[PDB]
């Protein structure tokens, strides 16, 4: 009855995707070829919500997938998982974006994005009552990142009374793939702050860290970040698809998060990468979080912790009361509460019981400061603009951009500084 | 005669109404299926469960209640749980989209598509009534349909029944099993809406039933289910005067006439015992004067709050079981000598009592004991103003930053109706000071 | 004395009647400024939206004038 709609942008957009669908597939008991073949019901009770129950019992993931050109997309449907996706539901184009935001939004992702919102009013339709929506995509490319937010603008059209949440993927040098990369994300940011509801920064710099320092991975893939981040989408969207004490869709989870419309951009964390304690502590640590910002350079306006596994209630409730009175600095004063956790019977698979993170946190400016520094270095000597000034955009939209983002930074410092009296 | 309408609106709201239907229908011996072997008079009767029970031909005893939620989860529980037999279908109203803990929504946004089938229903109920004597409202004060849309509700109550009875049943928000960040907001959002609209309200504070599941039945982790066994006890004593028929039983309306001294002087502090688990019941009968005693323990008021550091303007003891009036009275003569029973010098200083002789229930599985007797003291005292001013210190602390503001007025809202709320809140806590204050 | 039981009872339905003559008012005023007021926010937000519209034709445009 509370049905999402899932869209995924670009080559980093669908991998991520990809492996999403794999996991949660893994945890509802849904085979490749579309069946049910699990063990619990309590797998069945919320399917309805990412899942579509079509003729001879199949659930078909509610996704669609969004590309401008057949190689990324190609190679879902060859992976695993591949026959499970709704076949009409894949639009793809052929121009490609070539890691312009501008091809994204105005030229090339502008020609095909009516053909894509075609298929989301067929899945919208279909819904009983439509929760919202979930964008996965990189802000550091050209079809995720300009196309993406452009999608994100259209629907907010059609659908202005619905919940918009993205998990948008940071740029990093680290794993760079060119060097216009801050460009694409300031831009794409500059979007997210007037059209999300809640935005998932999946940070690169911060994901290649933890496989690196962490996950003793000398050389990372885009596999092993992956793999951060389908455990990570896997948490934060457990108690969506699964039943436990807390009744609550999208809309009810933005409204306990996201105390100020712009301030909706969160520091998504996950343990481990074994006691509740040690649980509690390392979801906390800022080398679990998967955004490269330090929490005890801000502070907490709202978090969400879930646990998920058989565990003691009495002890979960415990140590998250533990954590608050030991580091009470770092959370806000003004808003009383503003810690909640929710508790699922369910472990991920391989885990006898884990913890997943979402904190909306001031210290995210620096994710921003970051951005915005290797932007402005570029910038200030024009550098790459034909790319853009070709497409028909101006430097005037690269600057109210730039002013925006450092905008959203001045408001998280002005509330990190806020105090009750 | 005399029937009283239950409205149990949001998933509290709804669940609280489960356990209370389900121990009143033990309390009369009446089946899940709706029948009830010891009622002689078959399609009707003017018996005293009547007031809560309707008859049908077929000897089916149907609850006289309408159970509202903006979303269905709840309610299809209801609708396909042991007691689907004994509500009518149109007495079970679902939206498709909730409130999602936004008083706005509740009140405008998603509460005016349905409030007219609402009404509708509660008119079907009002129709069969011989002479209505009012309603029962179950709500959470923290969720967007038990604050927004039960304020609509009375409201319009207000207009299509006059000034007929309304009473509450509200449950005070706690964090330890409070999920939503926003319900400082909701709650004084309704709290000023329905003041003027609400004759009586009696206040459950989720940390104090918390508390007493933890400490008097070893409960870990109490769940809703824990708390709204023993939320459903405190109304049945409530009600038990408009249900049972006793020579030694007072009238509701009789302790309500004690309770409320002034319109918005309207929220009694109740305190219930025994509460014990059947553990440490056995071999151990607690008299009269024992659980009487447990009354001015502050640990078993369903609010917390310091009556000791306030001013009573009014007591009753509600009793129920074994109980005569001989043990009752020494009890309260053994109390008057001990505690700090204060008085305001404007009301008289004795205990109004009255005594059911129904002996309590439990319910299968539960963890309260059965007991022989039992009793609920409701008591009108200055000290309840605390919850008020807790519950507004929380509204001040994110109003100031105006900390999620934006959701409540992307519904419709202005923020005139946050401080016009809030000054509202100022002046009852204002008045809750001025009635203690000593006469010239 | 009979005249003042009139007055009396023609009183308590006056307060009666007003009471939910106002309760009614009060009610169609809070429901119609709401209306008014989510309208206006859902029409603020689809006019910014109609605006990166005029915007982004007017980049095609741009681009079209430089080949
Ligand atoms: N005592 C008790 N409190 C409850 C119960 N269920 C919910 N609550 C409280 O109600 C508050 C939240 O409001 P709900 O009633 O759950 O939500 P709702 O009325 O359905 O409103 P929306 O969900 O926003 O549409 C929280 O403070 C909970 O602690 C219950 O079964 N018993
Ligand atoms: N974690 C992760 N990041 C990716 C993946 N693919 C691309 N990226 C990141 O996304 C950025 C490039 O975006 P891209 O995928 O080319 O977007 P596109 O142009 O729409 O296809 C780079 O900075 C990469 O670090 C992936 O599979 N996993
Ligand atoms: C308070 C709270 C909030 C919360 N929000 C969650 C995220 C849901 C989601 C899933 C997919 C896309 N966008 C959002 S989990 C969660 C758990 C708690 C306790
Ligand atoms: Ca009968
Ligand atoms: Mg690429
Ligand atoms: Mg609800």
């Amino acid at each position: 009855m509370r049905e999402i709609v899932h869209i995924q942008a670009g080559q980093c957009g669908n991998q991520i995707g990809a492996k999403f669908w794999e996991v949660i597939s893994d945890e509802h008991g849904i085979d490749p070829t579309g069946s049910y073949h699990g063990d619990s019901d309590l797998q069945l009770e919320r399917i309805n919500v990412y899942y579509n129950e079509a003729t001879g019992n199949k659930y078909v993931p509610r996704a669609i997938l969004v590309d401008l050109e057949p190689g990324t997309m190609d190679s879902v449907r060859s992976g695993p998982f591949g026959q499970i996706f709704r076949p009409d539901n894949f639009v793809f184009g052929q121009s490609g974006a070539g890691n312009n935001w501008a091809k994204g939004h105005y030229t090339e992702g502008a020609e095909l994005v009516d053909s894509v919102l075609d298929v989301v009013r067929k899945e919208s339709e279909s819904c009983d009552c439509l929760q919202g929506f979930q964008l996965t995509h990189s802000l550091g490319g050209g079809t995720g990142s300009g196309m993406g937010t452009l999608l994100i603008s259209k629907i907010r059209e059609e659908y202005p009374d619905r919940i918009m949440n993205t998990f948008s993927v940071m740029p990093s040098p680290k794993v760079s793939d060119t060097v216009v990369e801050p460009y694409n994300a300031t831009l794409s940011v500059h979007q997210l702050v007037e059209n999300t509801d809640e935005t998932y920064c999946i940070d690169n710099e911060a994901l290649y860290d933890i496989c690196f320092r962490t996950l003793k991975l000398t050389t990372p893939t885009y596999g092993d970040l992956n793999h951060l981040v389908s455990a990570t989408m896997s948490g934060v969207t457990t108690c969506l698809r699964f039943p436990g004490q807390l009744n609550a869709d999208l809309r009810k989870l933005a409204v306990n998060m996201v105390p100020f419309p712009r301030l909706h951009f969160f520091m998504p964390g996950f343990a481990p990468l074994l006691t509740v304690p040690e649980l509690t502590q390392q979801m906390f640590d800022s080398k679990n979080m998967m955004a490269a910002c330090d929490p005890r350079h801000g502070r907490y306006l709202t978090v969400a912790a879930i646990f998920r596994g058989r565990m003691s209630m009495k002890e979960v409730d415990e140590q998250m009361l533990n954590v608050q009175n030991k580091n009470s600095s770092y959370f806000v004063e003004w808003i009383p509460n503003n810690v909640k956790t929710a508790v699922c019977d369910i472990p991920p698979r391989g885990l006898k019981m884990s913890a997943t993170f979402i904190g909306n946190s001031t210290a995210i400016q620096e994710l921003f400061k970051r951005i915005s520094e290797q932007f402005t270095a570029m910038f200030r000597r024009k550098a790459f603009l034909h790319w853009y000034t070709g497409e028909g955009m101006d430097e005037m939209e690269f600057t109210e951009a730039e002013s925006n983002m450092n905008d959203l930074v001045s408001e998280y410092q002005q509330y990190q500084d806020a105090t009750a009296d | 005669m005399r029937e009283c309408i239950s409205i149990h609106v949001g998933q509290a709201g709804v669940q609280i109404g489960n356990a209370c239907w389900e121990l009143y229908c033990l309390e009369h011996g009446i089946q899940p299926d709706g029948q009830m072997p010891s009622d002689k008079t078959i399609g009707g009767g003017d018996d005293s469960f009547n007031t809560f029970f309707s008859e049908t031909g077929a000897g089916k005893h149907v609850p006289r209640a309408v159970f509202v939620d903006l979303e269905p989860t709840v309610i299809d529980e209801v609708r396909t749980g042991t007691y689907r037999q004994l509500f009518h279908p149109e007495q079970l109203i679902t939206g498709k989209e909730d409130a999602a803990n936004n008083y706005a929504r509740g009140h405008y946004t998603i509460g005016k598509e349905i409030i007219d089938l609402v009404l509708d229903r509660i008119r079907k109920l009002a129709d069969q009534c011989t002479g209505l004597q009012g309603f029962l409202v179950f709500h959470s004060f923290g969720g967007g349909t038990g604050s927004g849309f039960t304020s609509l509700l009375m409201e319009r109550l207000s207009v299509d029944y006059g000034k007929k009875s309304k009473l509450e049943f509200s449950i005070y928000p706690a964090p330890q099993v409070s999920t939503a960040v926003v319900e400082p907001y909701n709650s004084i959002l309704t709290t000023h809406t329905t003041l003027e609209h609400s004759d009586c309200a009696f206040m459950v504070d989720n940390e104090a039933i918390y508390d007493i599941c933890r400490r008097n039945l070893d409960i870990e982790r109490p769940t809703y289910t824990n708390l709204n066994r023993l939320i459903s006890q405190i109304v049945s004593s409530i009600t038990a005067s408009l249900r049972f028929d006793g020579a030694l039983n007072v009238d509701l309306t009789e302790f309500q006439t004690n309770l409320v001294p002034y319109p918005r002087i309207h929220f009694p502090l109740a305190t219930y015992a025994p509460v014990i688990s059947a553990e440490k019941a056995y071999h151990e009968q607690l008299s009269v004067a024992e659980i009487t005693n447990a009354c001015f323990e502050p640990a078993n008021q369903m609010v917390k709050c310091d009556p000791r550091h306030g001013k009573y303007m009014a007591c009753c003891l509600l009793y129920r079981g074994d109980v005569v009036p001989k043990d009752v009275n020494a009890a309260i003569a053994t109390i008057k000598t001990k505690r700090s029973i204060q008085f305001v010098d404007w009301c008289p200083t004795g205990f109004k009592v009255g005594i059911n002789y129904q002996p309590p229930t439990v319910v299968p599985g539960g963890d309260l004991a059965k007991v022989q007797r039992a009793v609920c003291m409701l008591s009108n005292t200055t000290a309840i103003a605390e919850a008020w001013a807790r519950l507004d210190h929380k509204f001040d602390l994110m109003y100031a930053k105006r900390a999620f503001v934006h959701w409540y007025v992307g519904e419709g809202m202005e923020e005139g109706e946050f401080s016009e709320a809030r000054e509202d809140m100022a002046a009852l806590e204002k008045d809750y000071e001025e009635v203690g204050v000593d006469s010239v | 004395k009979r005249e003042h039981e009139r007055e009396v009872i023609q009183k308590a339905i006056e307060e009666n009647n007003n009471f939910i003559k106002m309760a009614k008012e009060k009610l169609a005023q809070k429901m119609e400024s709401n209306k008014e007021n989510r309208e206006a926010h859902l029409a603020a937000m689809l006019e910014r939206l109609q605006e990166k519209d005029k915007h982004a034709e007017e980049v095609r445009k741009n681009k079209e004038l430089k080949e």
